[PDB]
RNA sequence: GCUCGCCGGAAGACCAAGGGUUCCUGUCCAACGUUAAUCGGGGCAGGGUGAGUCGACCCCUAAGGCGAGGCCGAAAGGCGUAGUCGAUGGGAAACAGGUUAAUAUUCCUGUACUUGGUGUUACUGCGAAGGGGGGACGGAGAAGGCUAUGUUGGCCGGGCGACGGUUGUCCCGGUUUAAGCGUGUAGGCUGGUUUUCCAGGCAAAUCCGGAAAAUCAAGGCUGAGGCGUGAUGACGAGGCACUACGGUGCUGAAGCAACAAAUGCCCUGCUUCCAGGAAAAGCCUCUAAGCAUCAGGUAACAUCAAAUCGUACCCCAAACCGACACAGGUGGUCAGGUAGAGAAUACCAAGGCGCUUGAGAGAACUCGGGUGAAGGAACUAGGCAAAAUGGUGCCGUAACUUCGGGAGAAGGCACGCUGAUAUGUAGGUGAGGUCCCUCGCGGAUGGAGCUGAAAUCAGUCGAAGAUACCAGCUGGCUGCAACUGUUUAUUAAAAACACAGCACUGUGCAAACACGAAAGUGGACGUAUACGGUGUGACGCCUGCCCGGUGCCGGAAGGUUAAUU
RNA sequence: AGGACCGAACCGACUAAUGUUGAAAAAUUAGCGGAUGACUUGUGGCUGGGGGUGAAAGGCCAAUCAAACCGGGAGAUAGCU
């Protein structure tokens, strides 16, 4: 069976990468929440 | 050209291994550890100046550090750059 | 000509094709082509705004001269061509100064024919004149609605309008729908009918032939569930309601025109 | 190590994605490995990835994204112009041999090629954010010419056989060589050249487009393969020497021809059809402003540069997606022999494996198979399952029919091997020779050699010759749906949905309608032979009566009637 | 020529048996349908939750769908256990 996760680095970065989060107000609030919680890996880029 | 301070900083160490010794003894090639950001031209100039040999060509590669386990704690060694320096067939460093 | 195919397979039994032997067989004239990619009926929000559109063959847009404002310079028809973008055929014409253009092909036009536009053009098919220079009762096509804008009425295959009356600054036209309309007498028109009148005799014959033209299937409202359409629902085949569109507007007879700007130009509705 | 078995259009070899040290060497066996483990994709330590030409990066764009000003919106924001990003597409250049425990088109040997900079020389009208050309494009089909590749013969080296025979029409192995450079062939396209003129190409143009003369009738462009060189080289069966017995060192024969032949190449071709088949740059050319004995352009020579990042390993898999060392899923390329129509199938080659618990025993019962007396659907909800049919050639084939079908209807006959026709035929291929010419990769003739069906006649073996694998059960009556399609991912594949066709109805273009507080956008760069909605559902014969109810369309005299006053 | 025919790859999923704490949270084996098209497939892109998309099954929208998922209102309310 084909499963749901079909990896692709390019699509991963374009969908959830740092520059994608930084391009909208809601993405920047995601980043702010993750910084406030203290996440070591802030997005999927790293 | 490249200033002397840069040249004094680019070369890090000579690389010692069986492949390096074979390279020296068969094809007149030195194997060096160099700075990550050193280009081929900088390495060439630095070997010309500091070791006083005329070089033919430089080949470079980047070695990726190994992921290691230091007692249940995960770590990683650093990437470094390796240069294959072909001397001009009469130099004998 | 109109040709019926032989029933060698169930998909060919009912096909009727219209074939014109004199259409050009080679490639179109390259300097007058452009791309037009498809939309799938989606707008800039990405939503489907017109249903049943998608797929079909790739097409290249031909730049057709609907304005015909190159006055005084005669042109010669070089060849007739197939145009995927419209139902009429187009003609490649060559002006004496050496410029080439595409025009809608009027009925009876063939290679080697002379055409020209302007106030002094002769009254013969393919010539474009301002409608104040065209005799009353003439049959014209590619009619302008505002002077200099380009032809907008009677452009598909076989259609034409008739100039019924002229009263000062306006002419009254009879449109294919039967509507009577007034346009400024300075709007241009082209003499004759749009060619390819056999276009309506073609029979597609199979579903795939409609899919080749970018038409996607239509699902009947009665076949859905009540959440999807006002007609949906029922144990078995049930209707019991007045026919409506998917958005709830009565769909058999209810009139939808509401444009008070242009009401002054409608002499009589189409009935 | 010797046998045995399995895959071989993969269970072999590569590439992309994804993973990230799993790669190689030394060492260890606690935990991990469905058992043991001296082994491991496990632990620990060390080593390993070399590029001007491969890829990225780079130049160019598609869908789409972002978007200075702008338009719009309580705010947040939405859309969009100039622009700028975005490959899955376009754009310069390298091959063979050798080598490591582990990399190699990257290292070494040999032989090449591309772009740009700088300098010198010689000649010289150069110049774009503009114009033109080009790049540049579909489906199907048919050949013809080729090659990869294979087979056989010749040649070279070796052999003379564990058991009857084997100096021969015998056995085994080899018989390989690239890019580049020169030649411009099979073949495809296109008339060429000169002059004059012009409402066109936002201005100009010597370019393109158009018009008119003269003249010549052969010029140009593209192009697989072959041949020559590259190469007196490399490689090469094998042999001879070290072995510290893993492999190292030295030497080295022949290296040809014929035939068969792709789904690869010529071919982005040709023929044909309708559903009518990207963009932009690189590239070539034209000028504008401008520069004007400069700059710049063209050519030759010399020299310099080509940075950075990736490169190990897995990659139908134990390393990726499935929690697992999981009978699942995963895009592209390569494609040997015998039989065969074949990439099916059977047995094999190259290569790779025996699937990480075994040893016995030989009960019921379960699972997967083989055979079965007589009967032959009696079983059962139901012939479910099983059995059966199954190939090629020829003969023959009903109702009905929309004239195509039905139809492979049904049914039947032949089929192995050997000899002859014919010491190998019809056919295909084609050397030498001979004769011509605008002499060449030429033309005509010529037939050596090679290859080679199908048939007929005669004989012959078995129970059986389409002998295995592979490979339709057939016929009759009837409901439904015209048909090919689609659907409840994971209990429903259907008579349900769709469909071509039919009808009604809306819509005159700033269209109706839809998404949107709006700006806008789709409809459509379409224009009533068009577009939207609704119902019906090929085709044939048809489609009767009712406008009282509900709806819609039209009317506007009267009654009633809002804000307002 | 053909939404032509037979048939592998490929795409499906009609029947039966097995399996049902499975080898597998939908498969295996033997047959089966399409197989030049309304075909199939890679890469990238767009449509967002009363919304999308739907050859229409209330199907699908990350093993979730007659209204996804995550966080918040939130210790909702529970004459019920
Ligand atoms: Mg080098
Ligand atoms: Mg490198
Ligand atoms: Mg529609
Ligand atoms: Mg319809
Ligand atoms: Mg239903
Ligand atoms: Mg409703
Ligand atoms: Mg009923
Ligand atoms: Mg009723
Ligand atoms: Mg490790
Ligand atoms: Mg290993
Ligand atoms: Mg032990
Ligand atoms: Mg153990
Ligand atoms: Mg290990
Ligand atoms: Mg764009
Ligand atoms: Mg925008
Ligand atoms: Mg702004
Ligand atoms: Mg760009
Ligand atoms: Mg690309
Ligand atoms: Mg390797
Ligand atoms: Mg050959
Ligand atoms: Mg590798
Ligand atoms: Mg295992
Ligand atoms: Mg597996
Ligand atoms: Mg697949
Ligand atoms: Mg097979
Ligand atoms: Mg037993
Ligand atoms: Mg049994
Ligand atoms: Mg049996
Ligand atoms: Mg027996
Ligand atoms: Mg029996
Ligand atoms: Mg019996
Ligand atoms: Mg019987
Ligand atoms: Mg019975
Ligand atoms: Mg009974
Ligand atoms: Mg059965
Ligand atoms: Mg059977
Ligand atoms: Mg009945
Ligand atoms: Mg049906
Ligand atoms: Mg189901
Ligand atoms: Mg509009
Ligand atoms: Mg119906
Ligand atoms: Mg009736
Ligand atoms: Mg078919
Ligand atoms: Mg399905
Ligand atoms: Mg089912
Ligand atoms: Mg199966
Ligand atoms: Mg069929
Ligand atoms: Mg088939
Ligand atoms: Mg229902
Ligand atoms: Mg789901
Ligand atoms: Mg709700
Ligand atoms: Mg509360
Ligand atoms: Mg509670």
């Amino acid at each position: 069976m084909k499963r749901t996760f079909q990896p692709s680095v390019l699509k991963r970065n374009r969908s959830h990468g740092f520059r994608a989060r930084m391009a909208t107000k809601n993405g920047r609030q995601v980043l702010a929440r993750r910084r406030a919680k203290g996440r070591a890996r802030l997005t999927v880029s790293k | 050209m490249i200033r002397e301070e840069r040249l004094l900083k680019v070369l890090r160490a000579p690389h010692v291994s069986e492949k390096a010794s074979t390279a020296m003894e068969k094809s007149n090639t030195i194997v060096l550890k160099v700075a990550k950001d050193a280009t081929k031209a900088e390495i060439k100039a630095a070997v010309q100046k500091l070791f006083e040999v005329e070089v033919e060509v430089v080949n470079t590669l980047v070695v990726k550090g190994k992921v290691k386990r230091h007692g249940q704690r995960i770590g990683r060694r650093s990437d470094w750059k390796k240069a294959y320096v072909t001397l001009k067939e009469g130099q004998n460093l | 000509a109109v040709v019926k195919c032989k029933p060698t397979s169930p998909g060919r039994r009912h096909v009727v094709k219209v074939v014109n032997p004199e259409l050009h067989k080679g490639k179109p004239f390259a300097p007058l082509l452009e791309k037009n990619s498809k939309s799938g009926g989606r707008n800039n929000n990405g939503r489907i705004t017109t249903r049943h559109i998608g797929g079909g063959h790739k097409q290249a847009y031909r730049i057709v001269d609907f304005k015909r404002n190159k006055d005084g310079i005669p042109a010669v028809v070089e060849r007739l061509e197939y145009d995927p973008n419209r139902s009429a055929n187009i003609a490649l014409v060559l002006y004496k100064d050496g410029e080439r253009r595409y025009i809608l092909a009027p009925k009876g036009l063939k290679a080697g024919d002379q055409i020209q536009s302007g106030v002094d053009a002769a009254i013969k098919p393919g010539n474009t004149l301002p409608m104040r220079n065209i005799p009353v009762g003439s049959t014209v096509h590619n009619v302008e609605m505002k002077p200099g804008k380009g032809g907008q009425l009677a452009r598909s295959a076989g259609t034409y309008v008739q100039i019924v009356a002229r009263d000062g600054a306006y002419v009254t036209l009879r449109l294919r729908s039967g509507e009577m309309r007034k346009v400024e007498a300075d709007c241009r028109a082209t003499l004759g009918e749009v060619g390819n009148a056999e276009h309506m005799l073609r029979v597609l014959g199979k579903a795939g032939a409609a899919r080749w033209r970018g038409v996607r299937p239509t699902v009947r409202g009665t076949a859905m569930n009540p959440v999807d359409h006002p007609h949906g629902g029922g144990e078995g085949r049930n209707f019991g309601k007045h026919p409506v569109t998917p958005w709830g507007v009565q769909t058999k007879g209810k009139k939808t025109r509401s444009n008070k700007r242009t009401d002054k130009f409608i002499v009589r509705r189409r009935s």
